[PDB]
């Protein structure tokens, strides 16, 4: 089973690849140096368990496409994310590598489009997103001065507004 | 809703953190999506939602009362509230500022060069000689400093000008409400 | 507290750092509160 889980380590830097093709387990077995006897029969019942549950997908047939989220261009990651913002946001650190070229060229591709990529998560997250509409330049003395504390007086503005009229 | 409030807090995002300008695009959904929703759909840090959504409440934006029942944050974009809340933030800032430009205008205008010991003008009689014209200075005769700011040469000021205008689109923002709605 | 709230710090951050002036303040009046804290002077003497 441990073997089991090396093989999709294998698969995943098949993926890193990106010459993933339809495959099955015997030629993998042969280039993972390991043989095809019924052990490989128990492992393959355990395989088959796998792809009870195979997140990272192994399908029977033509397979292997793990990525939930996969293409590969800069007009890729634009319209992705384009239809993604139709829905509304989205986006991880972990979806680039997993979908396109290794990890750099990414936030290069980003970066150079018109796209100002958005990686406003934590250190270890990239919510990407091309922001179009103009987020109004606002003076750093006028974008701190605005803090005036107004944080639970509600009667009191409606009041301070009928006032000043 | 309409289209007031949409380009409101559209606009509304540009002054509080990009980080925050994200969590209140998510209202685009009027949905009210629950805390854990949004760490599937925003997924940012608990803590960093958290803070976020925090931050936006205090300000009287959104208001949210997760119930019991898993619980549900209840979610919400407060929009008759919203516009209130921006015109005081513009009202007491104008205020402020023109506040700010009328209480530069006094100072002690005079000073000794050795003693650094401003005065006044009112000290004219003390320090000045009936001889020579140059003021010099009570316990140190060498004065010649007058004015380090001779006065508002300019008008009142580039800074009233300059949010006059970097509001004009809050202010064009605001004729747009124009009170769409005579509702609570 | 004002360079936190210049910089818009974290409102806990905020909160505490106004529970610790309060403090301070409040022991400096009176530093026979009590069931609180005695202010010491970093040889465990209580302040006067
Ligand atoms: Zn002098």
């Amino acid at each position: 089973f441990g073997v089991l889980a090396k093989i999709v380590n294998y698969m995943k830097t098949r993926h890193q690849r990106g010459d993933t093709h339809p495959l099955t387990l015997d030629e993998i077995l042969d280039e993972t140096q390991h043989l095809d006897i019924g052990l490989k029969q128990k492992q393959w019942l355990m395989t088959e368990a796998l792809v009870n549950n195979p997140k990272i997908e192994v399908i029977d047939g033509k397979y292997a496409f793990k990525p939930k989220y996969n293409v590969r261009d800069k007009k890729a990651l634009l319209r992705l994310l384009d239809q993604h913002d139709q829905r509304g946001l989205g986006g991880i650190l972990l979806e680039d590598i997993e979908e396109a070229l290794p990890n750099s060229q990414k936030a290069v591709k980003a970066l150079g489009d018109q796209i100002l990529f958005v990686n406003r998560p934590d250190k270890k997250k990239i919510l990407f997103f091309n922001d179009k509409s103009c987020q109004f330049s606002v003076d750093e003395e006028f974008q701190k001065l605005w803090r005036s504390v107004t944080v639970d007086s509600m009667d009191e503005e409606k009041i301070e507004e009928y006032l000043k009229r | 809703p309409a289209a007031l409030k949409r380009l409101a807090k559209y606009v509304i995002r540009g002054f509080y953190g990009i980080e925050h300008a994200l969590a209140l695009d998510i209202l685009i959904r009027n949905s009210c999506v629950k805390e854990e929703d949004m760490l599937e759909l925003l997924k940012f840090d608990r803590k960093q939602l958290r803070s976020v959504l925090n931050n936006l409440k205090g300000d009287k934006f959104i208001k949210c009362r997760m119930r019991v029942e898993t619980r549900h944050n209840y979610y919400f974009i407060n929009y008759r509230t919203l516009v209130n809340v921006v015109k005081y933030k513009l009202d007491h800032m104008r205020r402020r500022i023109e506040t700010d430009e009328r209480d530069s205008t006094n100072r002690a205008s005079f000073k000794c060069p050795v003693c650094s010991s401003t005065f006044t003008d009112l000290e004219a009689n003390q320090l000045f000689d009936p001889m020579t014209g140059t003021f010099r200075c009570t316990f140190c005769h060498t004065e010649v400093e007058e004015d380090e700011s001779a006065m508002p040469k300019k008008d009142a000021r580039t800074l009233l000008a300059r949010f006059n205008e970097q509001i004009e689109p809050i202010y064009a923002l605001l004729r747009e409400t124009e009170d769409v709605n005579l509702a609570y | 507290l004002r360079r936190n709230e210049q910089n818009g710090a974290a409102a806990h951050v905020i909160a505490e750092d106004v529970k610790l002036l309060q403090f301070h303040v409040a022991t400096m009046v009176d530093n026979e509160l009590p069931g609180l804290p005695r202010a010491m002077q970093k040889s465990g003497r209580p302040l006067k």
